[PDB]
Parts: C-alpha cells; sequence; structure tokens
C-alpha cells in the first residue's frame, strides 16, 4: 500500500544521503593513504639499499636466507579490514588466501593461520580452521607499532624451526585508484639476488644478524599501508554503487508510489459516482 | 532502442529465412549475456581475458545493430552485416 512506498522511499532518501558522505569521505581518506605510503617509502629505499651494501660483505647464510631441507608446516599471513561497506576486499583477500592454501597442500605442506583485520578472523572462524594469532584494530591506520609485533611473531615462528619453515603474506596492492587487486608474497625464507656492479661497526655479520628482522618488520609496515589505501579505495568505489542502486531504487519506488496515488484517487472517485448514480 | 531482453517473437524462427536464422539465431542470448556481463563488470578492478574478450565482442555488436532513421537494409545485406559481426570479423 502506498505508506508502505512513501516510508521505503524515505527510508533510500536517507541511505543515499549517507552513502553519498561515506563516499566523499573514502575519496578523501585515499588521498591520507597515499600520503603515508608516499611518506614511509623513503626509510624502506634507505634500508634496502644499507642492506644490500652490508650483504655485499656479509656471508649470506641468516637463517632466514636459506630453506629447510624439507619444508612441513607453512605459516600466512592474511590481511582484512576492520570495516565493512568495502564490497569485494574481504572476499578478493579470502579466494586469494584459500587459493594459496590449495597450492601449498597440493605441494605437500599446511599452513598455520595469523590473521589481522576482524573480518578475515570472523571468516576463518566460520570455516573451521584454527588461528594462531590475530591483531585487530588497526587496519584503517596502522602505525609501525603493530607491525613490529606482527613482525616479531612471524619471525619467532619461523626461527622456532611449534614453527614454520616458510612465511607468506597475502593483501592488496594499490596500482592506481581505479584498479587494485589482491597479491600473495613469500616473506620468508628469503631469496640472494646477485647483481654486477665501507667501515662496519663492530662487524658486517652482527649488524645484518640485527638487521633482517627490521627489514622484514618495514615491509610488513608497507604492505599494511598499501592494504589501508587499497581498503579506502575499494569503500570508494562499493559505496557509489551504492548510491547509485539507491537512486534507482528511489526512482522505482517513486513511480510505483505515483501509480499507487493515481489508482487510489480513481478508486475513490469511482466509488463516489457509483454512489451517485445509484441515487 | 530494442531491448533485447524482453523482447519477444511468439512465433520465433519459423517465419526467418534459413540464411538469417543461421547466421543471427546465436545473437540474441550472446547479447543478453554481454548487457550482464557489462553491468557486473561496470566495477571490476580486474577481471579474466576471456570476459574482457566478450564484452568488446558484445560492445560492437551492439554498435553494429544500429543504424540510421529512413535507411531500411535488404535482408539480403542484413545477413552480410551481421556476419561481420557475429563471425568475428570485427574484431
Amino acid at each position: 500500500t502506498l505508506r508502505e512506498l512513501r516510508g521505503r522511499i524515505r527510508s533510500a532518501g536517507s541511505i543515499k544521503k549517507i552513502t553519498k558522505a561515506q563516499e566523499l569521505i573514502a575519496t578523501s581518506r585515499i588521498a591520507k593513504a597515499q600520503a603515508r605510503v608516499e611518506a614511509a617509502r623513503p626509510y624502506a629505499a634507505e634500508i634496502t639499499n644499507m642492506l644490500t651494501e652490508l650483504a655485499g660483505a656479509s656471508a649470506l647464510d641468516h637463517p632466514l636466507l636459506v630453506e629447510r631441507k624439507q619444508p612441513k608446516r607453512a605459516g600466512v599471513l592474511v590481511v582484512s579490514s576492520d570495516r565493512g561497506l568495502c564490497g569485494a576486499y574481504n572476499a578478493n583477500v579470502l579466494r586469494r588466501a584459500e587459493e594459496l592454501f590449495s597450492l601449498l597442500r597440493d605441494e605437500g605442506k599446511d599452513p598455520v593461520l595469523y590473521v589481522v583485520g576482524r573480518k578475515a578472523l570472523g571468516y576463518f572462524s566460520f570455516r573451521q580452521r584454527t588461528v594462531v594469532e590475530s591483531w585487530t584494530g588497526f587496519s584503517e591506520r596502522p602505525t609501525y607499532e603493530n607491525a613490529r609485533e606482527i613482525a616479531d611473531t612471524l619471525v619467532n615462528a619461523f626461527m622456532a624451526g611449534l614453527g614454520v619453515d616458510e612465511l607468506h603474506i597475502v593483501f592488496t596492492e594499490f596500482r592506481s585508484m581505479l584498479s587494485q587487486t589482491a597479491v600473495a608474497r613469500r616473506a620468508a625464507p628469503m631469496e640472494v639476488e646477485y647483481v654486477g656492479e665501507y667501515s662496519f661497526e663492530p662487524d658486517p655479520e652482527t649488524l645484518f644478524d640485527a638487521l633482517l628482522p627490521r627489514y622484514i618488520a618495514t615491509r610488513v609496515y608497507a604492505a599494511l599501508l598499501e592494504a589501508a589505501a587499497s581498503e579506502s579505495a575499494s569503500r570508494r568505489r562499493a559505496m557509489k554503487s551504492a548510491t547509485d542502486n539507491a537512486d534507482d531504487l528511489i526512482k522505482a519506488l517513486t513511480l510505483a508510489a505515483n501509480r499507487e496515488r493515481q489508482a487510489q484517487i480513481t478508486q475513490e472517485i469511482s466509488e463516489i459516482v457509483g454512489g451517485a448514480n445509484a441515487l | 532502442a530494442i531491448n533485447v531482453g524482453v523482447s519477444v517473437s511468439r512465433v520465433g524462427g519459423a517465419a526467418q529465412i534459413k540464411a538469417m536464422k543461421e547466421v543471427a539465431g546465436s545473437l540474441r542470448l550472446d547479447l543478453s549475456q554481454y548487457r550482464e556481463l557489462e553491468a557486473f563488470a561496470a566495477f571490476a578492478s580486474d577481471l579474466d581475458a576471456a570476459s574482457k574478450a566478450q564484452l568488446d565482442r558484445g560492445a560492437r555488436l551492439v554498435e553494429l545493430l544500429k543504424q540510421p532513421q529512413y535507411s531500411p537494409l535488404a535482408v539480403e545485406e542484413q545477413v552480410v552485416a551481421i556476419f561481420l559481426g557475429t563471425q568475428g570479423h570485427l574484431d
């Protein structure tokens, strides 16, 4: 009846306002996130340079650089959002997560799972696989303080070889505002990459053994920043889609309500005139 | 502006000449699935190459179907015009 349609029109209008507001908010936050990404980059680049000029002198025998004789168990970090309305973000991340799990179990390993984000936590708590540990409440604005703990936990889980023979990270790479996707990277064991063409205190081996964990930490930090930017961009896209859907719903509901208005008036007039023509 | 999804001929291909019946008879469902594929991919950040190729084929078929006012094409020409598209020579 008409009252229901009028109420639903009011509701859809309110929803449309909210969704347009969150769309513009996301459009601003993607710029905040890109700003943080480009502010963080110049540290990672200098760490890369320092680590390579140390590697040139080092023995290149640190555990993280050498493969195990027979791997059995691989750690995997899945990064997901803390807030909904992102659309496909969590879906893409988790479908890639399961594709990587099927790759591992095809090779012969088994995954032990670490999760960032409440969404993936709910997903892996519904599908019965046990999460070793998880972190929540910063996927929107990650600070190095969190990446430090994540890297520490993963590196300790690796160096124990319960323990793992490999470390992977599943996240999303922000290629451009219009285009993004989920990606899988092996974080350990690291391959050594020889390419053709200093005083170290107290020794190069010591600095290298102390530095590699911090390289892991800064890399996971950069991955989380890329993830947050991708999340904000996908939020933008999905909220624009929702605004458009609400606009089309308002259109259809208004049309139906106007048809009901006309039908109601016509029926009332026909009733009045039938009463008149009866007398 | 024929809506290829809602439009129907409840006599069907009984009154269609064999040439057009062979060349074009696949076009209807291909265009409908192209329309839904476009409605989906409108917000796909990335998608497989096969979907993209079907999408381009559909877009070029849609561009093929339209024609200007007062310009009726004989069937002998319509069959060729649809052959160009369905057999992929426009790719």
